[PDB]
């Protein structure tokens, strides 16, 4: 908005602006190890308690 | 049946069943429909390789 002025000399005119906002980016990361013995015995079957 | 024999063919086949590699992936480039029929397997395949939530990552791992 603006207020109208009349001891100003010239009506102050409308006012708009343009305004470009950017997205920032932040990745994650996270790291788990795993055993050969678990990735092998799971690959096996179970046959006896 | 007249010996039980030391040893049982039904678990020497199947503890090799998984030790045999996984096939090639094959890409129809001559039929529509193969290829499609493949193109599908792709996608899932990507999906079930790089997505954290199954354990089927972890398996293909």
């Amino acid at each position: 908005p603006t207020i109208a002025h009349g001891d100003g000399r010239r009506p102050s005119k409308q006012r708009t602006f343009i305004v470009v906002k950017n997205c920032h980016k932040h990745h994650i990361s996270t790291e788990m190890e795993l055993s050969m013995l678990d990735l092998e015995i799971l690959h096996s079957i179970p046959e006896t308690p | 049946m007249k010996v039980q024999g030391s040893v049982d063919r039904r678990r020497l086949q199947r503890r090799i069943a998984g030790l045999l590699p996984p096939p090639a992936r094959r890409l129809n480039i001559s039929r529509g429909s193969e290829f499609t029929r493949d193109v599908r397997g792709l996608v899932e395949e990507h999906a079930q390789a790089s997505s954290l939530s199954a354990a089927a990552v972890w398996r293909a791992g």
